[PDB]
């Protein structure tokens, strides 16, 4: 009836436009109940320490520790040299260097050749 | 210049003979007095250096570095006494002894007239740093950090030693004045290329050069606060000082041996600035900042112009002060919350306003707000690079955009937003911490008032 | 629909406690127990700074060459010079397109 | 200070565009049960307001009178 | 431009502070009579912004438009300048019409 | 200065004022404890409209999860007072 | 914000939320009050036209079509209340909110001013300390063996009890703290 | 100056604010009228724009299509 | 505009090019032409420091206006005769430029038509 909205990576699909939430099953209801139970258990565990009058300091969060560890220390032990890894490493670690080397070498060779011929307009060029 | 060396050697037994509850007071007072004495080295000439004796001399390049070292010792002492309160008296005295020995080695390194004596002292600085890191670091990674700190250095410096002795068999001297006056060009041969690499790689790994920098995040994150202060502020500048000394014998080979290092420095400056944008640990962000600024310094030294040398000197001094201040600022929060994760403690401006002002000023100097000496050095280097090639303004320009971003990012993450609800142990700032921040920041602006003192011999 | 009796009761109890807490935030009449000419603005904010600036410019800045450079005054026909006394002639007998 | 709400029974949709809305809805079998809640936006000192041109020429009359008297003085001031 | 732009922003701020920090023009009704001085100032500022003759904005904007007309210039730039100087009056009209004319649309506690 | 310090009596007065201007509710039959569905015989859509009228009256929004539960003028007054830190 | 959410929304809840959203966006389109009232009555008639559909599948299909139409015809710049999550004053006063525990760190000279306030604070702290263990015990009793299944908390039931986990709700900073 | 809320009525107005607003609108209009009466050329233009077609070839110096 | 429409849509051959103008000798159609005189000396304009763009053939009126403005400083409404005279001189200058443009257009069109007609006569 109306023009259709299509989602993208940086502009996602709205919940009210999602087909999965319009055709539901008792299995889906059970899964939602389990999700809410997990969230409620975590919320109770946090709130018990949050309201503790004898608690002074920082309530340690295992999820934050897991996130930082995964982002920092768990990366190399889970690395394998593969065609994708090797190709991406070679590209993004070597290509820019040679690209910039070619650019700068060409520019400086042109400038040097111009200077040898004596046509660069270096008047008032005292500081370098 | 024994009038500076002997008082530090006297700091040693003064610390070891002090009463158990007066070590910090005595060490701080006499360290400040030694800094005041070393202030007299800033009276430099326009033609040559201050040649004190056959062994020691002072230039317009090494005098600000000596002043920075002697000024950094009392700040390190002030920053260390908080987390060392539970320590035994003997171990506290040993820690202070390590700091004093490091200062002595640095002072003698910056003024040695011969290159082998310079090499010996510049390697001798390794032992106290490694001991401090591996004995008084907090986490288990410190051990690995120590190893990364050691071998990365030595794998660079062992070839240099060989080259040095080889040079002394060829020219008959390693005295820097003789080396400068009797300079001869380097021809284009494979032997000369490898001599150039042997003379350059140790200082390159000290800066550090991008690709050879992996030791630095580990060592500067795992170290105690004084270790991080002295690693960022002074020990990184050994590479730059040594490179500016050693380049007098490498011409005209440098004219084309600098290309890989220039490309590495510029692209890796962009890369480390980008890395700072996605960092979960606050100390690692400051370490990668140091890497970017040192890449700028490497470019300045490699292009070999008077403007680039002046910019390099100014940038080294400014970065030393700024990075030490940033490490201390991060350490205050770490001591409060016992975690280095940046997003753990937020909205700290609401709880600690004056510390938030210190954070703002430190981050403003990091992004080189004019007319700070950070900006003066950065602008001189950028102008020299523009003369070297007009296209460099692209990469340098990109760097200027990224730096500010991550700098402000850091501030916005820690000071703004809302405070974390469950963190209830954030006590008001102590007088010691505020005094530490002030003693970092005031010399920066005072130096802005008179910039020719940090612009070097050029 | 609506609250369950448990939710309603918890809301009433929390509301009573919250209203007590908000009432307790009020200040008693003594709470801030503190422990123990006309044209002077134009003198300390205009006259003194202008004295200092005028002294600094008259006796220090202008003691060196090319520190205060003014563009020369405009000269028009029929003017007389203050220093030399020279007069400038008129302008070439206008055609008078009246 | 110490002011009370007006009587709620004076709010009527009579003589307002809400009357027109009600008459148009009644032609469709519908009803609007919220018009009296909006009647105050048309009832009292908000009953009438100027147009765009009328707003633009706000103080035109006094300005024109001053201009006329000034020009009249000027015309018979050159008779000196 | 400094004068009347600062005045227009100050009039907007006066409206915002009067209506309990509300910034949407769809909830500002008839303020022509309720806020007389602010109405007068905003009307004068809008007339100056549109280059109405002999006001402050006239002596710069009118000359700018005439200079753009009489120069050897890109024709598309001239056309966009004319369209923009029409749209200026258009959005000034939008502000005045929605904020000051008509019936109130703000909450009943005045 | 700013707006006066809203009180519970003022909140209740305004809530009742809004409710007596609703054509589907008899003014005399309305009290502060009257249930919208049981006592007054309104459905869910009328309750949504009542919540929206309250939002327009007091210049702030009530989330749907909280707005679903309010069923008498007293609950509305209590919710508004709790939101705005009114204790007198 | 105050009520504990459920595991899912029901069909009636979704219909009512769509009705409120549609009316708000229509008001955003219809700036004037009389026009908004007219089109809101039309929208209400359109909503209650299909109120008595006994086939649930057809009801959800109608809801789906209505949500698609809403997304097509939504106002790109709808009116937001200034303190609502999209408003111009949403989190304006969060920088002025200071947690109460900071008062424990005031210097005694600062506490010398306001003696009565700090006496009342001590009374409140004593009450919290005396109530905590009973709150914990009540939560232990009332919780099912497989952990809690919702985020709803019970009220106080005993003689002089307090509702469990009340301190951080009762001692909220304020809506306009400074 | 104390002005209290009104609750669904027109707000209270002081005489001074209306006087000021009316005076300033009147002075703007007087300035417009006066400046137009004295400086009309600033709007309508001062000098006649000529039509080039009415220039004879004698003053423009073009020969009579022969040479 | 009409000249723009004539040039861009019509025959651009007979339309003057503003950048390349004039293409005909200044004494082509005229028997003799007076040399456009200048009233202000270079030294007078230099002393008045007018501008490099205001040093046109109307510079004497501008100099008079500037002198009158400097002499009648507080009364900033006293330099009306001088400003009017300078405006009149600039208007005459613009009229002369318009006359040059129309002369160029007429010369171009007449010359092209005459050459084409002579060639057409030679073609029979
Ligand atoms: C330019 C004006 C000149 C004024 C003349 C006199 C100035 C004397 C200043 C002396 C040095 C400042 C001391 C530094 C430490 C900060 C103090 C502190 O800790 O706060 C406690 C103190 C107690 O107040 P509080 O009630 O407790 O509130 C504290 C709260 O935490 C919250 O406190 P807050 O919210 O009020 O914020 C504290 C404040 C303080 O934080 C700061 O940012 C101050 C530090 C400066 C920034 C450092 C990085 C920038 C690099 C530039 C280096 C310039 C140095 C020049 C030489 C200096 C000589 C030592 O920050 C700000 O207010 C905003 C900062 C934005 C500054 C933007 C300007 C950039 C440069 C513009 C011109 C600079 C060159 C001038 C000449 C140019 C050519 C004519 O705070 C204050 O009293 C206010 C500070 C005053 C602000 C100074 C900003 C302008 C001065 C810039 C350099 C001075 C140049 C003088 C030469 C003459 C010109
Ligand atoms: C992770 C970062 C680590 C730090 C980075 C250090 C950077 C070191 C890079 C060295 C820069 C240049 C070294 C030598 C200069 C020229 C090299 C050569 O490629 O150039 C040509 C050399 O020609 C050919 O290329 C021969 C060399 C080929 C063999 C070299 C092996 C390079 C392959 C890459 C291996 C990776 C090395 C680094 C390991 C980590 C020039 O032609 P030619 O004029 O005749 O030689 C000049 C010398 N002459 C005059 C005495 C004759
Ligand atoms: C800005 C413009 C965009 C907006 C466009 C929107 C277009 C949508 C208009 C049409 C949408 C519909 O009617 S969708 C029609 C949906 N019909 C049904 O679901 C029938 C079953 N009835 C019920 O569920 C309840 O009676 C209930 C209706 C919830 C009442 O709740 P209460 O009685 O318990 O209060
Ligand atoms: N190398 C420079 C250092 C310097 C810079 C600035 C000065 O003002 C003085 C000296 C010499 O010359």
């Amino acid at each position: 009836s109306f023009p259709k909205y299509k989602p993208s990576r940086l502009a996602t699909l709205p919940a009210t436009l999602d087909p999965a939430e319009y055709d539901i099953s008792p299995e889906t209801r059970k899964a939602q109940a389990e999700r809410l139970a997990i969230r409620s258990r975590l919320k109770r565990e946090y709130l018990l320490q949050y309201n503790d009058p004898n608690r002074l300091g920082v309530i340690e969060d295992p999820a934050l520790i897991r996130w930082t560890y995964a982002r920092s220390a768990n990366i190399y032990p889970n690395f394998r040299p593969t065609p994708k890894t090797s190709l991406l490493g070679a590209l993004f670690g070597i290509g820019p260097l040679f690209f910039w080397y070619y650019v700068f070498k060409t520019d400086r060779d042109k400038k040097e050749k111009l200077i040898q011929e004596g046509k660069l307009d270096q008047t008032f060029n005292i500081s370098y | 210049m024994l009038k500076i060396i002997i008082p530090t050697t006297m700091l040693l037994p003064m610390t070891w003979m002090s009463k158990h509850n007066m070590i910090w007071i005595n060490a701080t007072v006499h360290s400040l007095l030694i800094s005041l004495i070393s202030l007299s080295l800033l009276n430099q000439l326009g033609e040559n250096s201050l040649n004190f004796s056959l062994t020691f001399f002072s230039d317009s390049l090494s005098a600000p570095l000596l002043v920075l070292t002697t000024w950094l010792l009392p700040l390190m002492l002030m920053a260390s006494q908080s987390h060392l309160s539970k320590e035994t008296t003997t171990r506290k005295k040993l820690y202070i002894t390590m700091l004093i020995l490091l200062q002595l080695f640095l002072i003698m390194t910056f003024t040695a007239t011969e290159l082998i004596l310079f090499y010996i002292l510049f390697e001798a600085t390794l032992v106290p740093t490694l001991i401090i890191i591996t004995r008084w670091g907090n986490q288990t990674e410190r051990l690995n950090a120590g190893l990364y700190f050691l071998f990365y250095t030595l794998a660079g410096s062992l070839p240099l030693l060989v080259a040095l002795v080889y040079i002394q068999n060829t020219t008959g001297s390693l005295n820097f004045l003789i080396i400068h006056y009797w300079s001869h060009p380097l021809s284009n041969s494979w032997s000369n290329i490898f001599m150039w690499l042997a003379c350059i790689m140790a200082f390159m790994v000290k800066m550090p050069l991008y690709g050879l920098h992996l030791w630095l995040p580990k060592a500067h994150v795992e170290a105690p606060i004084a270790g991080s202060m002295v690693l960022a502020a002074v020990l990184l500048k050994l590479g730059g000082y040594g490179m500016m000394r050693i380049t007098t014998i490498l011409n005209p080979l440098t004219n084309y041996m600098a290309y890989p290092f220039l490309m590495l420095s510029m692209w890796g400056m962009i890369m480390t600035s980008s890395i700072c944008l996605r960092q979960t640990d606050l100390k690692s962000l400051i370490a990668y900042s140091s890497v970017s600024h040192m890449a700028l310094v490497i470019v300045a030294i490699m292009i070999q112009t008077p403007w680039s040398f002046m910019g390099a000197t100014a940038l080294m001094i400014a970065h030393g002060l700024t990075s030490s201040m940033l490490f201390c600022l991060a350490n205050t929060n770490y001591e409060r919350v016992h975690s280095r994760t940046m997003i753990l403690a937020r909205g700290l401006q609401t709880l600690l306003p004056l510390m938030a002002t210190w954070w703002l000023v430190a981050s403003l100097t990091n992004l080189a707000l004019p007319p700070s000496i950070n900006l003066i050095g950065e602008l001189f280097i950028i102008t020299a690079s523009f003369s070297w090639s007009n296209i460099t303004i692209i990469l340098m320009g990109m760097n200027m955009m990224i730096t500010a971003l991550y700098s402000l990012y850091m501030l916005i993450t820690t000071q703004r937003g809302k405070y974390t609800h469950h963190i209830n142990n954030i006590k008001p700032s102590f007088t010691r911490e505020n005094a530490l921040m002030a003693l970092h920041i005031l010399p920066l602006l005072l130096l802005t008032l008179n910039p020719k003192m940090i612009l070097g011999p050029l | 629909s609506g609250y369950t009796p448990d939710e309603k009761l918890r809301l009433q109890q929390l509301r009573e406690l919250r209203r007590r807490w908000l009432k307790d935030q009020e200040l008693s009449p003594r709470e801030p127990v503190l422990p123990p000419r006309h044209s002077i603005f134009a003198v300390t904010h205009v006259l003194i700074p202008v004295w200092i600036i005028h002294y600094y410019l008259k006796y220090h800045v202008t003691a060196k060459p090319y520190t205060v450079v003014e563009r020369k005054p405009r000269i028009f026909p029929g003017d007389t010079i203050l220093e030399t006394g020279e007069v400038i002639p008129l302008m070439k007998e206008f055609p008078d397109q009246h | 200070s110490k002011m009370e709400l007006p009587d709620y029974k004076q709010w009527k949709i009579e003589g307002t565009p809400l009357e027109t809305v009600q008459e148009k809805l009644a032609a469709r079998g519908l009803r609007d049960p919220w018009g009296r809640n909006e009647a105050w936006r048309y009832s009292g000192g908000f009953a009438n307001n100027v147009s765009f041109v009328g707003a633009l020429l706000k103080g035109f009359k006094w300005g024109f009178a001053a201009f006329v008297v000034a020009v009249g003085a000027e015309y018979y001031l050159e008779s000196q | 431009h400094a004068f009347f732009k600062a005045m227009l922003f100050m009039c907007s701020g006066s409206i915002i502070h009067s209506l309990n920090d509300e910034q949407d023009i769809r909830k500002m009704g008839g303020l022509y009579k309720a806020m007389p001085f602010t109405t007068t100032a905003l009307i004068i500022g809008s007339l100056a912004l549109t280059g109405m003759p002999y006001l402050t904005g006239f002596y710069s904007k009118d000359l700018i438009i005439e200079a753009v007309n009489m120069s050897y210039t890109n024709a598309w730039a001239l056309l966009m300048t004319l369209i923009a100087t029409s749209l200026t009056a258009a959005y000034s009209t939008r502000i005045i019409f929605f904020a000051f004319l008509g019936k109130p649309r703000f909450p009943p506690l005045v | 200065s700013d707006a006066p310090p809203l009180t519970l009596e003022a909140i209740k007065d305004r809530v009742l004022y809004v409710l007596k201007l609703y054509d589907k509710i008899d003014p005399e039959k309305l009290s502060v404890n009257s249930h919208f569905m049981k006592d007054l015989g309104l459905d869910s859509l009328d309750q949504v409209e009542i919540i929206m009228a309250m939002e327009d009256e007091f210049g702030f929004e009530i989330p749907d999860i909280d707005a679903e539960k309010l069923m008498c003028p007293q609950e509305i007054v209590d919710y508004i007072a709790d939101k705005k830190d009114v204790y007198e | 914000a105050f009520s504990a959410p459920a595991a899912y929304l029901t069909h009636q809840q979704k219909v009512l939320r769509l009705y409120k959203r549609a009316l708000r966006h229509l008001e955003s389109w219809c700036v004037h009050r009389d026009k908004y009232r007219y089109f809101a009555c039309l929208m209400r008639a359109r909503f209650d036209e299909h109120k008595n559909e006994k086939d649930m599948v057809k009801a959800t299909q109608l809801l789906r079509q209505a949500e698609e139409e809403f997304w097509y015809g939504q106002h790109p710049q709808p009116y937001i209340f200034p303190e609502s999550p999209g408003g111009t004053s949403y989190e304006r006063y969060e920088c002025y909110k200071v947690p109460e525990w900071c008062l424990d760190d005031w210097h005694p000279s600062e506490k010398a001013m306001y003696p009565d306030y700090f006496a009342k604070r001590e009374q409140w702290k004593r009450l919290r300390r005396e109530s905590w263990e009973r709150e914990v015990k009540q939560l232990q009793e009332e919780t099912p063996p497989g952990g809690p299944r919702t985020e709803a908390l019970p009220p106080a039931r005993k003689e002089g009890d307090l509702p469990p986990l009340w301190w951080h709700i009762v001692t909220r900073p304020r809506e306009r703290p400074m | 100056v104390h002005i209290e809320p009104r609750y669904r009525q027109f707000p209270q107005l002081t005489r001074s604010q209306l006087i000021q607003a009316e005076f300033f609108s009147a002075t703007m209009w007087f300035w417009i009228l006066w400046r137009f009466w004295h400086d009309s050329d600033a709007v309508l233009g001062h000098f006649p724009y000529p039509d080039p077609s009415q220039w004879t070839d004698e003053e423009l110096g073009i020969l009579p299509d022969d040479e | 505009g009409a000249h723009l429409a004539r040039r861009y849509l019509g025959d651009a051959s007979k339309e003057p090019d503003p950048l390349r103008m004039p293409t005909f000798p200044p004494d082509y159609g005229f028997p003799e032409r007076k040399e456009r005189e200048m009233v202000a000396t270079q030294q007078e304009m230099n002393d008045a420091q007018l501008m490099l763009q205001q040093r046109d053939y109307c510079a004497h009126y501008l100099i008079q206006l500037l002198k009158c403005k400097r002499d009648s400083f507080p009364n900033f409404l006293a330099c009306k005769h001088e400003q009017h005279d300078w405006d009149y001189c600039e208007h005459l200058d613009y009229v002369k430029r318009m006359k040059e443009f129309e002369r160029e257009r007429r010369l171009l069109q007449r010359k092209k038509r005459r050459e084409q007609r002579e060639a057409e006569m030679a073609r029979g």
